[PDB]
């Protein structure tokens, strides 16, 4: 699985 | 003044870290994601469309005696996530770990993206990139770091992220019992408004350190380590059973595997990711195939030293007028 990509 | 605050991963995977922040008077505590890849402190709130809030603790500004509308000002934001969000914008007292800043812009969501609604554990985000990336208009708003700076003992914050465990964001001081050896400092460019630096090379397990400039960003907001295709291909090369999966979307390898470490250079220093860090976890539940925690930046367009690379380290965000990035082993 559950990646996050903050701009 | 200084602040310390603990920061706790939001699942067993280390997908993301939340840190409680105190907003308003009396304090409402929200758990925000500190994100050093963006410059907006937004929060789910009493303004957020109801159908779009699943578990998250909202900021209500009418219950804050300290709050004030910033009339005119709106804000709109999208993430690499393709995640998104908009609202209007209050100024209020914010405290992190007992460092208080008054008149912090606090951007209160009228709407949120489904990714955020679904994410019951994150109440909002706290942005820690340069203020040039703030999305409030018509006039940009300074980050909590930028607000803080004038009162800090030193104009720094440090990120000690935990591997499957809590850790700590420090504002205003460097905790010398926190790391091992010395800090190496490298030069930051804020041309794009990021903590953007150039790594000096890399080595996979026990193998030669190859000297080859990797410009990337330090982003406590991203989970995995995103590097150029040939470097990721090199590393995955020393893991049989591993391959690329257009089904699942990147490198996957048998859970039972034993990943080699990964070394990235910081100036003349070297930081070692354990293999075990680079085992993100099985790709779905009970699978014998795990997803990898090194992945190819090539679709993104920028190298990202996400959480998997940062949690191997003690990182110092130095925001003097010529900002730098400090990295020490821990």
């Amino acid at each position: 699985x559950h990646p996050f990509h903050x701009l | 003044s200084t602040g310390s605050a603990t920061t706790t991963p939001i699942d067993s995977l280390d997908d993301a870290y939340i840190t409680p922040v105190q907003i308003g008077t009396p304090a409402q505590t929200l758990n925000l994601d500190f994100d050093t890849g963006s410059s907006d402190l937004w929060v789910f709130s009493s303004e957020t469309t109801a159908s779009e809030v699943d578990g998250q603790t909202i900021y209500t500004p009418s219950k804050s005696t300290t709050a004030k509308l910033l009339s005119g000002a709106t804000w709109s934001i999208s993430y690499g996530d393709g995640s998104s969000s908009s609202g209007d914008v209050y100024t209020d007292t914010v405290s992190v770990g007992g460092l208080t800043v008054t008149g912090q812009a606090v951007e209160s969501a009228k709407k949120v993206s489904s990714s955020f609604t679904e994410d019951s554990t994150i109440d909002g985000l706290l942005g820690l990139a340069f203020s040039t990336l703030n999305t409030v208009s018509p006039t940009q708003q300074k980050t909590f770091f930028d607000n803080a700076k004038a009162s800090l003992d030193s104009p720094v914050f440090t990120a000690d992220l935990g591997y499957h465990a809590p850790g700590t964001y420090n504002f205003g001081f460097i905790d010398t019992t926190a790391y091992t050896g010395s800090i190496t400092y490298t030069a930051v460019s804020t041309k794009q408004g990021f903590w953007e630096w150039t790594s000096t090379g890399y080595a996979v397990g026990s193998g030669t350190f190859k000297s080859t400039s990797i410009d990337g960003i330090a982003d406590t907001g991203t989970t995995l380590l995103y590097l150029p295709a040939t470097v990721v291909s090199a590393y995955w090369a020393q893991v049989s059973g591993a391959k690329s999966s257009s089904s699942v979307g990147g490198y996957v390898f048998p859970c039972s595997a034993t990943l080699p470490s990964f070394t990235f250079g910081v100036g003349s220093a070297r930081i070692v990711i354990p293999g075990d860090y680079i085992d993100f976890g099985p790709i779905s539940t009970g699978s014998s195939s795990c997803f990898g925690g090194i992945q190819s930046s090539a679709g993104i367009g920028i190298n990202i030293f996400g959480d998997v690379a940062l949690k191997a380290a003690f990182v110092v965000f130095n925001g003097a007028t010529t900002p730098t990035l400090g990295f020490a082993s821990k």
